[PDB]
RNA sequence: CCUCCGCAUAAGCCUGCGUCAGAUACUGACAAUUAACAGCCCAAUAUCUACAAUCAACCAACAAGUCAUUAUUACCCUCACUGUCAACCCAACACAGGCAUGCUCAUAAGGAAAGGUUAAAAAAAGUAAAAGGAACUCGGCAAAUCUUACCCCGCCUGUUUACCAAAAACAUCACCUCUAGCAUCACCAGUAUUAGAGGCACCGCCUCACUUGUUCCUUAAAUAGGGACCUGUAUGGCUCCACGAGGGUUCAGCUGUCUCUUACUUUUAACCAGUGAAAUUGACCUGCCCGUGAAGAGGCGGGCAUAACACAGCAAGACGAGAAGACCCUAUGGAGCUUUAAUUUAUUAAUGCAAACACCUGCAUUAAAAAUUUCGGUUGGGGCGACCUCGGAGCAGAACCCAACCUCCGAGCAGUACAUGCUAAGACUUCACCAGUCAAAGCGAACCUCAAUUGAUCCA
RNA sequence: GCUAAACCUAGCCCCAAACCCCACCUUACUACCAGACAACCUUAGCCAAACCAUUUACAUAAAGUAUAGGCGAUAGAAAUUGAUGGCGCAAUAGAUAUAGUACCGCAAGGGAAAGAUGAAAAACCAAGCAUAAUAUAGCAAGGACUAACCCCUAUACCUUCUGCAUAAUGAAUUAACUAGAAAUAACUUUGCAAGGAGAGCCAAAGCUAAGACCCCCGAAACCAGACGAGCUACCUAAGAACAGCUAAAAGAGCACACCCGUCUAUGUAGCAAAAUAGUGGGAAGAUUUAUAGGUAGAGGCGACAAACCUA
């Protein structure tokens, strides 16, 4: 099958400027009270995660620094712990993490 | 075309010679010739028809001994390696040639006639009338061109004047100076004409190809004479 | 009979022209 | 998780994912592949070189087979040159195709089917299915199983229209017909048990087969299949042993073929993101019914209907897209093929006569081989049949003229005379021209019938 | 306001005048060994004759005359006479040309496109869209109207045809390019005039000169000379491959690699200008295949399918 007439460019408008095919406004984005950049509601902030995502990759460097190889998981739980940081009583008995900066001030 | 005829050698010698096939191309690479293409590899053993040629510094009537009687892949008859004095030589055996047999080549045309004997060569005026010959010379001295397929045998009639008429396998009959040379008996592999070739692929080994698809829609001579 | 009409190529350069 | 592969050599290509720097597997610069592997050879003149390979030993052969030197003379005093990369070649492409060889026979090597989501229809691939088991259908196609007994054709293995036909066609051993008495480029380094050109198709038996009707088996049912008998036609006819992706028939089984479809998985699909064609397209503000009409309307007439828009399906219409229809007819348009179509023998082969003392040349004749060209028209489409020119009568009643593959008659002469001589006003005219008609007067003489009863130019 | 638009000179056309280190024929561009092998030979056909067969063109004047000629289409003499640039193009033009390059094809061979500033760079307008989607109804317009629509009227165009809105052809649209050449005799206008004309020719008012006067694309074809057997048909030389099982020296059976392509499905601008998946035939032979060579179109080759000879 093929056109029988070439459409014109009125048709062509009222179909590719119909709402249905417009980009729909949305209303879900908030700031974060965090750090003041915008999020969804209902997902996490870009500049938030991103913080944690490259903290986490710090401590899993450290972590497989401190594996050495492969099929070298631990059977003993870990703490993260920054400079200026002793292990607690609690933390006795956890194979530590050490990182080479201060607490962050959003990690616990 | 770049071809050039396989058939350079010079020298006559016993060694099987590396021919090269046609396929019934002639010079020109054009077909000349159907139906002839493959077929297994041969080599040629050059055989010397001329059954008198007495060796270098001989002469006369001369004997030879058959080594061995061998199928020859160019030849519907089998070949005789046939050794005397100092040399040895191809010729085209008899029905009954063996290895071991004394073979006589003389060029004496007696008064009387020669006791024919089967496998010796003599001049054709000195066979008694009737006795079968193979390799017959059109002329003396140029060597057998009829009677050398396998089991075909001429017959000496007459031997008048100073010629002899030989009858032929064809039965056509030939005037040819008695000088000329021929050999007593008929030639080897006399059941060659009872080959059954039994498959179309025994064809193509011998070298025949297949025929075209496409589809179609008396006295005897007179005597040929070469006196 | 058979009725075959070879594709036709359009000359190179005319799609390999770049800025 | 896959492993078709993969690694090398050959062939091919020619720097085509090495480093750096830039952009917006690209650009510029830099670097690289190192000979032992491979290529690139040989001083002459003669002269040697019968005895395969197959574990080569037995055996077994037929298709009869790659592998060898000596004699004399010259001659050592010298390790260059070239390929070496790669993700690669031929297919317009990072193309599901083609690509020789050695090893690996599943790998130690090489790779990724899913961009994300949902789980609509339709579509593709796959799995499973109650009871039934070919009732589907042209046909058991496909699928599932491993499954008998036949018939036709072809003997068989093979070959074929690359890209719609794989066959009953072509070939084929075997048999048969014809031609040929011979050597230095095929046939053939051969010689009638040979070679070539053919026909048919193993072998075996003969020199009965097919058609007209009646009937039997097979099915519940048969224009299907098989088997009989009965009437006439017509030394190449019968005979199926084996074989066949050949064409029909069939038992049993099998099964989604079907009764009768369903469920699921993958792809596809729909949505999101990136990239982004093709045919097509007069303009379109692009409805239904009836009627009309260039003989079938979205657009015309009379009615009915009617806010505007997307998205997904469907295929009734747009006489839908595609290929200036392959069918049919026409064209004083082609081409292929066949000929007892026309015209030729330039070319070969023979002869014969010349010329010369068999060959060559010239001229004729006969064949083979070919070559050039054509294959009328009317026509209730074309073909077949009939017809094609001329005159009389109707149609066409009365000046003239009127078609018909319309109705009927006829003609292609005959006869009589030899002024059936010559000239010349004026007229007619078959709708043109050509052609065909009549004719006063005059000279010269005596004192043409018939409707058609025919034909130009050129040339003889 | 984006795509874009323009531009002037790169050059070219017609005339005049004038005559114009090394390597490389072997596999070209390869320093360096016994050659012998060397070239002349009527064009044909298309086309015209409305077919086609003999035939058909390749200074002025005499003259389109004598002649030739299926005496027809047409062909056609000789004696004799005397013989300084552009009312061109200007980037779809003009050479094909920025180049015989790129690219395409094995080869012969085919064969392009295009650039635009300024003295110095050491300084508004085609189509298509967007601004700005759309309102009941209809060849989209016209008559109008206060009012865009609503009202009434109106069956696109071209070609072809007896007749087309036709559901007959062509066209998506914009820009550029793209198609009537000429004699005889007439007619009009001049000059001169029984003469005209700048030799020839015409003339019983003619003659000289001028004005006016006849298209484009398209076949299947035919012939000549080259180029092609790296595909395919066959052949030549010297090579290579064919597991395993059954049988036994087999154009044997089953069945890998390999070759082929029976049937079905998908695909049909496809992965592919013939493929994929399954299924299937052969798979020690008349097998398959690598390499180099050969047969070339009045031809080759062909186990004839009028097969194949670079889709
Ligand atoms: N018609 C024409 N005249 C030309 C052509 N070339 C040159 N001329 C003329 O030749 C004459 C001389 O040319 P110039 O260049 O002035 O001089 P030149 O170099 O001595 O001339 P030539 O000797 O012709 O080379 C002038 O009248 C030019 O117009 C040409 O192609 N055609
Ligand atoms: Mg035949
Ligand atoms: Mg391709
Ligand atoms: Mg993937
Ligand atoms: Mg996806
Ligand atoms: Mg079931
Ligand atoms: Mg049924
Ligand atoms: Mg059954
Ligand atoms: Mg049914
Ligand atoms: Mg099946
Ligand atoms: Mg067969
Ligand atoms: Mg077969
Ligand atoms: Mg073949
Ligand atoms: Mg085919
Ligand atoms: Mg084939
Ligand atoms: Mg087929
Ligand atoms: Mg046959
Ligand atoms: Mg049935
Ligand atoms: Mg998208
Ligand atoms: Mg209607
Ligand atoms: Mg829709
Ligand atoms: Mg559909
Ligand atoms: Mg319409
Ligand atoms: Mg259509
Ligand atoms: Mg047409
Ligand atoms: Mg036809
Ligand atoms: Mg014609
Ligand atoms: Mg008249
Ligand atoms: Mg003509
Ligand atoms: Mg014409
Ligand atoms: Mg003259
Ligand atoms: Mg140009
Ligand atoms: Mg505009
Ligand atoms: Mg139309
Ligand atoms: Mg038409
Ligand atoms: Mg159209
Ligand atoms: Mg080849
Ligand atoms: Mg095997
Ligand atoms: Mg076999
Ligand atoms: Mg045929
Ligand atoms: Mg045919
Ligand atoms: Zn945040």
């Amino acid at each position: 099958a093929a056109p029988k007439n070439r459409r014109t460019i009125e048709v062509n408008r009222c179909r590719r400027r119909n709402p249905q095919k417009l980009i729909k406004v949305k209303n879900n984005i908030d700031v974060c009270p965090e750090c003041g950049h915008l999020k969804q509601k209902h997902v996490l902030c870009a500049y938030c995660y991103e913080k944690v995502c490259k903290e986490t990759a710090e401590i899993r460097r450290q972590i497989g620094k401190q594996e050495g190889g492969p099929f070298k998981a631990p059977t003993i739980e870990t703490v993260v712990l920054y400079t200026g940081e002793t292990p607690s009583e609690q933390d006795q008995g956890k194979r530590i993490i050490e990182r080479d900066r201060k607490r962050p001030s959003w990690f616990t | 075309a770049n071809f050039v005829s396989w058939k350079s050698r010079t020298k006559y010698t016993i060694t099987p010679v590396k021919m090269r096939k046609s396929g019934g191309r002639d010079h020109t690479g054009r077909i000349r010739v159907h139906g002839i293409g493959g077929g297994h590899k041969q080599r040629y053993r050059m055989i010397d028809f001329l059954r008198f040629r007495p060796e270098e510094t001989k002469s006369g009537p001369f004997e030879e001994k058959v080594i061995q009687v061998r199928y020859d892949p160019c030849r519907s008859a089998d070949i005789a390696l046939v050794a005397g004095g100092s040399r040895k030589r191809w010729i085209i055996a008899t029905e009954n040639m063996q290895a071991g047999d004394t073979i006589l080549n003389s060029n004496h045309i007696g008064r009387m006639a020669v006791a024919a004997r089967e496998g010796d060569a003599h001049p054709l005026g000195a066979l008694p009338v009737g006795t079968l010959i193979n390799n017959v010379e059109s002329e003396p001295g140029r060597g057998a061109q009829y009677i050398r397929a396998a089991g075909t045998c001429g017959v000496l009639l007459r031997k008048v004047n100073g010629t002899a008429i030989i009858q032929l396998p064809s039965k056509r009959q030939m005037q040819v100076l008695e000088t000329c040379v021929a050999t007593v008996g008929r030639v080897s592999n006399v059941d060659h004409n009872k080959r059954v070739i039994g498959k179309a692929g025994r064809n193509r080994w011998l070298g025949k190809r297949p025929n075209s698809g496409r589809w179609h829609r008396r006295p005897l001579p007179p005597m040929k004479s070469y006196v | 009979k058979k009725r075959f009409t070879p594709p036709i190529y359009q000359p190179k350069f005319k799609t390999e022209k770049e800025f």
